[PDB]
């Protein structure tokens, strides 16, 4: 036979306290399989390999709790057959992967008097524990029914007004969500959802 | 709730976007590949789990001592990086200025709070010169490539003194 | 080898007050020329001062006295009849007058999109002298560095250190020449909110297929837009109309970077031009976009 | 404490060229990673060189060979597989090109009356790099302060040496940058053959009472008369015309400061405009004179 | 009676070598009269008083021959009377004092085939030698009859063709003359002399 | 008629014109009652009359000595007469840099015409500086008052030199 290759790994983090970090085979070639995994803290305290527990103890993730959230991580996913190794490492910053889990329960209202008003409303992913250090940006997005194209806004907190919606018609919106401080990356889009403007 | 917090917040924050927008920029000229070092720097050693626990004269302290370091790199930068890096003005000298406004901005809110101020410490030796115009591009990667993570770490930390006083 | 000398060696007067001036003769030239205080005569630009206007005040020195300066300039010169015919040169000095720098007001500074801070003032009543314009700045436990007016655009000063949002500064400017000092108020406030941003770019107006009616505006938004939350203002009419028309502000109140006009005439050319300022209206409104030309599908 | 370099540091070459760099690691940091020179990856600008460039000519350097230079700025990166995964970084350099200076023609200089000499010149084809222009000037037996071009008008120089009429004077400009000097032709000319006089101003249009058909112009010549002799152009028509005529230039060849011109309709309104060179047609015309209306009586 | 009062004195000079002051009583009060003329050189050699003689023995002027070109010389006129002096003083430089007599000879004549242009010529003054080292400049003065204002050219030697007469009508020429160095002052006008030009 | 002497006549005439100009607007701007002297001017003590039959080796060299104080004397100007007379710049300073040149046109003159040079001399001592603003406008009349004088005997002396060579 030959050497195992080295595992595909990805990591994750939807909130700012734990995260934790996946891997796959690359190949199914060797049959009996198994997986070493740990990570250190780069320098520039013993800072060394942890162990990163396998959480329902036979899945393919291990997560790390209480992670330093500005360190830079170097996780090591070895995988091992009876003939050898082929250790991927693979950098990893807490402040860098994180990626919220988009906004729960939007839902758009109509905003009576005004027939070109819509008043959007939503609230934070339940991953994300709300507390005031940190808060998370909103993004909006709306588009009528048939349109193609989108119109992006910057909501402040969980509520938005649109102002440009156009009469008599139904509006599609959809959000995402990012760390307010541009730490990691944008939230993947939110479910669709749908309202029309009130009349006169 | 106090006028002075809300304040400093926000020039960390305008400064956090300032410095993450630069570092961007940097690496979209002039690439980095792979983790870079300095021996100066300080670790930004805290984790924001365990960072609540963190009382007021920790928070304090701990920003002035990293972020008096990094406006003296950021500031020997201008001087010695070569003429390769001439390209980040006048955006980098607009960070260190305002960057050097803060550290004032922390040293009057320290005098207004009342609060015990730290001894006057012994400034660092010099840091040699780069060894060459990419080793000071290099060094500027780690520079502020670091000063996004102390304001990163700023915003977090003062956000929890303004849930205190 | 001079005869004598005149005191004061370069005086500045003010406007309509008086200044008295004393030649005052060497002793050796003195002897030389067997002549003393009542031979001195006094000219100016070429006209004889009128020998009524003299004092003796001692054989040594002879003075004369203005009254209500009324010239910009007064070349004072002191000369001496030595043979009684031949006039000889003393001594020499030149009178500049004016008025002290009147007290700035209407003092304002502007913040431009990737530039540093620029301040405006109005200047007073014409001093008719050099008068140097000095823009003071300092935080509040450190003065940072001086703008010393060029000689051209004598109300405008750009600052040599960057701007800095969110933290309240104090600036004020000091006008000062050799007749006074003055300062204007010391007016306080944060750069954020004197932010004139560049305008909006890239303005692009689409047809839409579905409802001939509704034609939607995107753009790009100025880089100010990562410190403060923009309101612009969006007008447009007909290709041919003469006046703009504007949407209601309530509706364009807070930072978006597209819109939807609706209510459009069906198939006619529409011209849009737009600008933006901070949302809670406290700043200056931007310049003029560029020009933008639609046609409805 | 960086792993190695690459040789030469900062070069510049010439587009269309063959450029070979040369990455060459330091033993340190060659037994830290366990690596040797066939792991050293290429990168410019974001894009991977591809591995069949590269050249591996002992174990400690790697090198690779460029053709046909077409970019203006190269940024070429060196690049270690330290674990054979994680990519780290051994040195840098900025690849410039670009085109020697082209040899300057159409060499010319002027002195604008009042003003200091002032000489323009063709630039070739763009070079793409920094080029440094210098105005080199020497009378025969000494050589007088060079003109280093600013970096706007990179075609002109305005000397610092005050003019000096009837001396030959030699000048020529030296084009130079990282891949080249070159120097223009070696002109030689008097200044006084250059001289674009200001026009003439204070020009005046007089009825006179006899003789309906006749006109005086009057004017005050510029002070470069001093030492050159002037000659004019004097064009004029009719209120209405749409086209200039012009006076025979015989009649104007010489230093004049009025003209009487004849052959007028009678009470038509005329509007006149002058321009002046040295009387041998040696140098170059001045301008046009603030216009100038009158009507006969 | 009185002492004198002091007398009023001018000078003058057509040419380059030698030049002459003249003086007037400012009053005919002091029945007896004499003058006393001297000079010196001012400097900055016995450079004292030297005596001024009277030409025709009797006149009211005396003549300074083989005068300093550049040196400046201050005159002493000394009215003396039984009772008393009066000594004008007067500071005279020849390259400031210095006036030619107008050109001689002048012609105006027309040149055929230009109705409008005409040939002028003249002669230096009979009290310049013509010298190469200092020539004359001149200035000429055209007018047509009947016409109040004159132009102006700036002839080169001695003749000038004039370009800008006015067809079919006498003009009258007059010119004048000065140092070719821009010494002392310019001369008194010439006589006018008149011509028209050629038909066709 | 050498072609190199009537080129140096014309800058002689042409350098008269602006002396004379100026001697004339700074009357104008700063009237001068009386005639000013100094002690360091050379006496320019030569008769046109009698002037004819002086040869070649006089007239240059009594330009060059006479010529060269002069030059001093308007640079020493440029330098201490005080701010009263900074007006008559940009005139005054082309009058020193015209006036430098002639000088220096004159050297080349004695080098071409193969004439034996003057033993290098040795070089007046400073002037003192003015005892006020005035009283270097007062010395500025004298040093150009009398700069239109040596100008003006050059004029003529090289004219003779004309007739001979
Ligand atoms: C990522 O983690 C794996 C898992 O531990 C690391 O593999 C480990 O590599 C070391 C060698 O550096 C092995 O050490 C052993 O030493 C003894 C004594 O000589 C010898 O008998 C063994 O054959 C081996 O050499 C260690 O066994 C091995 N781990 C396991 C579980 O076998 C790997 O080095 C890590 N990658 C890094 C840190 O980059
Ligand atoms: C202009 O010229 C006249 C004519 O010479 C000058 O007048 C002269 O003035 C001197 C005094 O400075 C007279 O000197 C005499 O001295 C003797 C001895 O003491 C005495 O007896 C006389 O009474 C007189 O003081 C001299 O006589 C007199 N000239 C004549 C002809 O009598 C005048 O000074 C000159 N002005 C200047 C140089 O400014
Ligand atoms: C003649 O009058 C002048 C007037 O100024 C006197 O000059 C002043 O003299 C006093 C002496 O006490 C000084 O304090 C001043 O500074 C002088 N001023 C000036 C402008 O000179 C001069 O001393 C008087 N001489 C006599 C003999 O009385
Ligand atoms: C490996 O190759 C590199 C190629 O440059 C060698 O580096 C050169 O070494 C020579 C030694 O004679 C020097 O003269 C050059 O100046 C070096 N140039 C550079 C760019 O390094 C290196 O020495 C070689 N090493 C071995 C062991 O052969
Ligand atoms: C002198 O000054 C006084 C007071 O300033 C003023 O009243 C007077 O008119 C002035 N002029 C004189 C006295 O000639
Ligand atoms: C005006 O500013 C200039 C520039 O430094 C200075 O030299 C001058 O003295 C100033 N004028 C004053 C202070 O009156
Ligand atoms: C290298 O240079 C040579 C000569 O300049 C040229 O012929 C060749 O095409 C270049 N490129 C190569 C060899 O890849
Ligand atoms: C261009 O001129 C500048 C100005 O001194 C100089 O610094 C630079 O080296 C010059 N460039 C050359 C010589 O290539």
């Amino acid at each position: 036979g030959y050497p195992p290759a080295r595992p595909v790994v990805s990591c994750q983090a939807a909130d700012y306290e734990n995260f934790s970090c996946t891997w796959s085979p690359s190949q199914i070639s060797g049959l009996p399989t198994r997986y070493l995994t740990s990570y250190r803290k780069k320098t520039v305290p013993s800072t060394g390999p942890w162990p990163c527990p396998q959480d329902p103890l036979g899945a393919a993730r291990c997560v790390v709790h209480g992670a330093e959230f500005w360190s830079q991580y170097r996780i090591n996913v070895t995988e091992v057959n009876p003939l050898g190794a082929s250790t991927r490492l693979l950098d990893v910053s807490l402040q860098s992967i994180l990626r919220p889990d988009p906004p729960q329960g939007l839902r758009v209202e109509s905003v009576p008097g005004y027939p070109r008003r819509l008043r959007a409303s939503w609230t934070y992913p339940a991953s994300w524990p709300s507390q005031p250090h940190f808060l998370l940006k909103f993004r909006l997005q709306y588009r009528p029914a048939q349109h193609p194209a989108w119109s992006t806004v910057e909501p402040a907190g969980l509520e938005e007004v649109i102002t440009d919606a156009v009469a008599g018609l139904p509006h599609a919106v959809r959000v995402s969500a990012r760390d307010f401080l541009d730490a990691g990356t944008w939230s993947t889009w939110s479910p669709e959802a749908w309202g029309t403007p009130s009349t006169g | 709730p106090r006028a002075e917090l809300d304040s400093t917040v926000l020039l960390t924050r305008s400064l956090l976007a300032d410095t993450r927008q630069l570092a961007a920029q940097l690496r979209d000229k002039f690439p980095a590949d792979g983790d870079h070092n300095l021996d100066s720097l300080p670790t930004l050693a805290m984790s924001a789990g365990a960072l609540g626990a963190l009382q007021l004269p920790g928070v304090l302290t701990r920003l002035r001592a990293d972020l008096l370091s990094y406006l003296r790199h950021v500031q020997w930068l201008r001087r010695a990086g070569g003429s390769s890096l001439k390209t980040l003005e006048p955006e980098l000298g607009t960070l260190q200025a305002r960057l050097d406004r803060l550290l004032r901005r922390l040293q009057l809110l320290m005098s207004r709070l009342a609060l015990p101020q730290p001894p006057p410490d012994p400034p660092a030796p010099p840091l040699a010169p780069p060894s060459s115009a990419w080793g000071g591009i290099r060094a500027a990667h780690a520079i502020l490539g670091g000063l996004h993570l102390t304001l990163d770490w700023a915003v977090r930390g003062l956000l929890l003194l303004k849930t205190r006083l | 080898d001079p005869c004598g000398y005149i005191s004061p060696e370069s005086p500045v007067v003010q406007l309509h007050s008086n200044f008295t001036a004393v030649c005052v003769l060497k002793e050796k030239c003195m002897d030389y020329f067997h002549v003393n205080a009542n031979y001195i005569v006094w000219k100016t630009n070429h006209f004889t001062i009128p020998k009524e206007q003299y004092t003796i005040i001692n054989r040594t020195a002879s003075s004369v006295t203005f009254t209500d300066i009324a010239s910009l300039n007064i070349q004072l010169t002191c000369n001496i009849l030595t043979f009684g015919q031949l006039e000889q040169n003393v001594y020499g000095i030149t009178i500049i007058s004016g008025l002290p720098p009147e007290k700035p007001k209407n003092l304002s500074c502007i913040v431009n999109e990737g530039k540093k801070m620029r301040c405006e003032w109005d200047g007073g009543r014409e001093t008719h002298l050099e008068t140097n314009f000095t823009l003071k700045s300092e935080w509040a436990t450190h003065k940072f560095a001086d703008c010393k007016a060029k000689r051209d655009t004598p109300t405008s000063c750009t600052v040599d250190y960057s701007t800095v949002y969110f933290v309240n500064i104090e600036v004020w400017v000091e006008a000062e020449n050799a007749l006074g000092k003055v300062t204007s108020d010391h007016i306080n406030f944060d750069p954020v909110y004197k932010v004139k941003p560049n305008p909006p770019h890239n303005l692009s107006v689409i047809n839409s297929e579905e409802l001939s009616s509704i034609l939607k505006l995107t753009w790009t938004n100025p880089s100010i837009k990562s410190v403060i939350i923009l309101k612009y203002n969006i007008q447009y009419r007909t290709k041919d109309a003469s006046t703009w028309s504007q949407i209601p502000p309530e509706d364009t109140a807070s930072t978006r970077s597209s819109f939807t006009v609706q209510d459009l005439k069906p198939f006619t050319e529409y011209v849009f031009r737009i600008r933006c300022m901070k949302e809670d209206g406290k700043g200056y409104w931007s310049d003029w976009s560029e020009e933008a030309s639609g046609i409805t599908y």
